[PDB]
């Protein structure tokens, strides 16, 4: 059979409502605290803002003040679950944007078959994404913003695209990695319509100026409003961070041991160089065929995967960063079913092994630091690198039969 | 010799006072049923100053039951000083600051004779394993209180300076308006012979009440004992909230353990409240933290005792550490009652948080232990080389995958 888009949206809405009701009833009755710690931090920051005080008085709150401003109706109106409703609405908007993007792209770039329903349901019908959104995690909002600006680029709305790109860059610092590919596309996006380098260069300068001015205005406004603590906890923390808590990253034990020592080793300060090198190398592949939106989406997905894989910190909440880009990559994929099954099996097995080691360390106190955790991290990193290489091969193969249907 | 000595003999039965022998130059007592001895030494020194100091030692492993003539000392060796100009660095313990005093804490007995002002030496039988000590230093006077138990026949004679002895028995009482009845004797100044004892009655309403008899009012449980952050659960479901009664848990934690003060409303933490820094980054700042946590009546209350990461050392092993929080309910009483008794007096400590007209009911003092392992500081080179080799190989493989010809 073939699911209807309206029916798909209705069933997704029903699932969201059911999970929200589960959450509220379990919080009220069961003493398990289904709601995540991040929502508690956001609620405390919102309380501090509502009492005419700096939100950064709440420890371990390094987000932008806009999140607390958005969650202010938690205390402006006497309810606790408003942030959950806002995040669920953002998740629904993200799904609708995904569906609209696929529908628009299918009519401008030649595609294999009709697969809108399955690729939309990958995101809209995932209990994992549902749990992420309904537990107070804010990632969905960021995801929404991302899609929004990308949509503005698809319909040639470059000014709003730049504004939203600047807003997203202010929200989190990582989307800056998208600057190199997108810009190129924009130039080519005007070369295939107007044969004048002047107009394309002017449009690129315009979008760059818009995003820069939005970012700088937001930064200056926030700093002026909330003092030097905002700048510190938002920017300098990533510079002086010494994250040593167990996490999927490969640099975990190395960073822990280095933080133990008083003087960093000479061949220990280049923990940022490999990430930059691989990100730039993956970014440069956009030049293979510019003025192509599926290629841009695939490049962005590969960039996000590489950035998360090589990050100094990586937990179960970092996956969604690239999961949003999964449909566009898999619409015209050429991987055999057995290969995809192998990739999924290896991914889940490595994740399970690391999770077992971490659970042992946390809930049993066993000394599994050097031999156990490090080997699991290395295995997970190797599996992730192999998966990334396979996806790069997939996108290189894909770039061939994505011709336009221009007259 | 400018010494004043006050001796208090707390008995259990009226007939026990018959066994007391009164010889012309002393008092010989043979224990009958676990009587209590309270010795009070008072000195006069100039010591021009305007601050109070307290040195309280109670054995953490002591199982002796508290008496009506003894205050609830904080477990372990504590030194409080309300002076805001002098520096407290005795015995190499960095002080913890609070809006009322600087405090030093330890769980092992330290020498006291080096701290007593004026270099005064006296015939003190320091018995840290079987006695509780409380030294109060005022502007012009020094007081030493020693609470002990008699397990053998003892003879008291004319000690240095003026000597006064009093034997008391607790008459009918309702855990309020406590009345003691018994004998009081004094030693002549011109001879070592005792005076004529007289009947005496003492009437006082204590502000330290003990309900530790029976009836399991507030059972204490510990879950995830082996884990890094064990959970302390307190049951108050069967007890209804009163008008002026608020329950609290007071815990003195070392530098390797911290409490998230945002977990429950109305919680105060002084000292190392940082939620991210490991043990080796904040070890030299202070000795730890003092936390007072409110509890909600009618529901089970849960407290999480997180543990930091210890600095790796050779021959990896764990560093189990223990602490004993105390559960007490504080009730406010009208400012007309005289909450003063000749035995003990209010001073600096965990009572400084509350007002003067408060009464404490102590319920339970269940102890907790935490096991924290650290790795071996000899694998730094292996970890560095393996991690960097794996990362370099992965980026080389990805770069090779990137360079693939199209079509
Ligand atoms: C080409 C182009 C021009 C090169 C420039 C490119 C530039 C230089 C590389 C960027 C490198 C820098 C910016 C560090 C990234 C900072 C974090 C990556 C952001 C985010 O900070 P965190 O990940 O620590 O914060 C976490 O985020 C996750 C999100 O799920 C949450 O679950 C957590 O609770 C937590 O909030
Ligand atoms: C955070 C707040 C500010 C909201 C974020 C979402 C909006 C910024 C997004 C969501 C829906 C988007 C719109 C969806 C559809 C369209 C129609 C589209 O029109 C065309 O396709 C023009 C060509 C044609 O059809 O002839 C132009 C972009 C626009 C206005 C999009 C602009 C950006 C919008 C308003
Ligand atoms: C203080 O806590 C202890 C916890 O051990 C209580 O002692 C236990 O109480 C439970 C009832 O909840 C009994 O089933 C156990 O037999 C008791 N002993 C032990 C060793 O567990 C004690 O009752 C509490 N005291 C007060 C005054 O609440
Ligand atoms: C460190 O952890 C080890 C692992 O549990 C502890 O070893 C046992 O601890 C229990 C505690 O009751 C003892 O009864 C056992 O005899 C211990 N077994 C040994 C030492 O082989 C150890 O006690 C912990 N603390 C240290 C080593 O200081
Ligand atoms: C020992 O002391 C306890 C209280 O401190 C008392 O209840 C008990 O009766 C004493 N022992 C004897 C044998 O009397």
């Amino acid at each position: 059979f073939k699911l209807g888009t309206i029916g798909l949206l209705s069933l997704a809405v029903l699932l969201r409502i059911a999970f929200f009701l589960f959450g509220v009833y379990q919080d009220e009755h069961f003493t398990v605290k289904y709601t995540d710690i991040d929502y508690q931090v956001f609620n405390d920051a919102a309380w501090f803002v509502a009492h005419r005080k700096s939100p950064y008085n709440r420890d371990t709150y390094r987000y932008t003040p806009l999140l607390s401003w958005l969650l202010l109706p938690n205390h402006m109106i006497p309810w606790f679950h408003f942030g959950k409703l806002i995040f669920v609405l953002c998740d629904l908007a993200t799904g609708v944007l995904i569906l609209q993007m696929l529908k628009k792209l299918k009519s401008k770039y030649r595609y294999g078959t009709d697969r809108m329903t399955i690729m939309a349901a990958i995101w809209l019908l995932n209990p994992m994404v549902i749990t992420i959104s309904t537990r107070g995690n804010a990632e969905s909002v960021l995801c929404f913003l991302i899609l929004s600006f990308l949509y503005c680029f698809l319909c040639e709305q470059y000014l709003l695209g730049g504004l939203l790109f600047g807003l997203s860059i202010h929200f989190k610092i990582y989307p800056i990695i998208y600057a190199l590919p997108i810009a190129i596309y924009v130039a080519a996006a005007h070369y295939n319509k107007t044969q004048s380098v002047f107009k394309s260069s002017f449009k690129l300068f315009l979008v760059g100026f818009s995003t820069l001015i939005v970012l700088i205005l937001l930064t200056v406004f926030m700093y002026m409003l909330y003092g030097d603590k905002f700048i510190d906890q938002t920017y300098l923390y990533h510079i002086y961070r010494t994250d040593h808590r167990h996490n999927f990253s490969v640099w975990n034990m190395l960073l822990y041991f280095n933080s133990a020592l008083p003087k960093t080793s000479e061949l220990s300060k280049f923990v940022f160089l490999p990430q930059m090198i691989i990100v730039l190398a993956i970014s440069l592949t956009q030049l293979r065929r510019p003025s192509s939106f599926p290629l841009l989406c695939n490049v962005l997905f590969l960039e996000t995967f590489a950035f998360v894989t090589f990050n100094k910190v990586c937990t179960s909440q970092y996956f969604i960063w690239y999961l949003i880009f999964l449909p566009f990559v898999l619409y015209n994929t050429r991987i055999s079913m057995r290969r995809g099954i192998v990739m999924l099996v290896v991914w889940v097995a490595t994740q399970a092994l690391w999770l077992r080691q971490g659970y042992l360390l946390e809930f049993e106190g066993q000394n599994v630091f050097y031999p156990g955790l490090f080997c699991a991290s290395v295995g997970f990193f190797v599996s992730n690198a192999w998966i990334l290489g396979q996806f790069i091969e997939d996108t290189i193969i894909q770039n061939d039969y994505v011709y336009r249907i221009e007259p | 010799e400018s010494v004043r000595h006050r001796i208090a003999l707390l008995f259990a039965n009226e007939a026990d006072i018959q066994d007391v022998e009164t010889v012309e130059d002393g008092v010989i007592v043979f224990p009958n049923s676990n009587i209590t001895i309270q010795d009070r030494w008072t000195y006069a020194i100039d010591y021009e100053l305007d601050s109070i100091r307290r040195i309280s030692w109670r054995n953490p492993s002591s199982t002796r039951q508290f008496s009506v003539i003894e205050s609830r000392l904080a477990p372990g060796f504590n030194i409080y000083s309300n002076d805001k100009e002098a520096r407290l660095n005795l015995f190499g313990i960095q002080p913890v600051y609070s809006p009322m005093y600087k405090s030093l804490h330890s769980e092992t007995w330290k020498s006291i004779n080096e701290i007593l002002p004026g270099g005064k030496n006296l015939n003190i039988p320091w018995n840290p394993e079987l006695c509780d000590y409380d030294i109060l230093i005022t502007a012009n006077t020094v007081q030493v209180f020693s609470y002990c138990s008699l397990v053998e026949k003892k003879k008291f004679v004319k000690d240095a300076g003026k000597v006064e002895i009093g034997l008391f028995h607790v008459d009918t009482e309702d855990e309020e308006d406590i009345n003691l009845s018994g004998l009081r004797c004094t030693w002549e100044d011109t001879s070592n012979n005792i005076g004529k004892c007289e009947k005496t009655t003492l009437f006082y309403k204590p502000f330290h009440l003990y309900v530790d008899d029976s009836s399991d009012i507030a059972p204490i449980t510990i879950e995830n004992t082996n884990g890094l952050h064990p959970k302390m659960k307190i049951d108050l479901s069967g007890i209804r909230k009163d008008k002026d009664c608020r329950h609290f848990v007071f815990s003195q934690l070392p530098s390797e353990i911290f409490v998230d003060k945002f977990q429950s409303p109305g919680s105060i933490v002084f000292g190392l409240d940082d939620l991210e820094l490991p043990d080796y980054k904040v070890n030299s700042l202070s000795w730890g933290s003092e936390s007072i946590v409110t509890l909600k009546e009618g529901q089970i209350n849960e407290i999480t005792y997180f543990s930091r990461y210890l600095e790796p050392k050779e021959r990896a092993s764990n560093k189990t550490v223990g602490f004993e929080p105390i559960l007490f309910k504080a009730c406010q009483v009208g400012k007309e009652e005289d909450l003063s008794n000749p035995f003990y007096s209010r001073s600096l400590g965990y009572e400084a948080y509350f007002s003067e007209n408060t009464k404490f009911y102590h319920i339970n003092s269940t102890s907790v232990h935490v096991n924290i392992p650290y790795p071996n500081k000899n694998d730094i080179g292996n970890i560095e080389y393996t991690t960097f080799g794996i990362v370099v190989l992965a980026i080389c493989y990805l770069i090779y995958k990137l360079l693939r010809p199209s079509r």
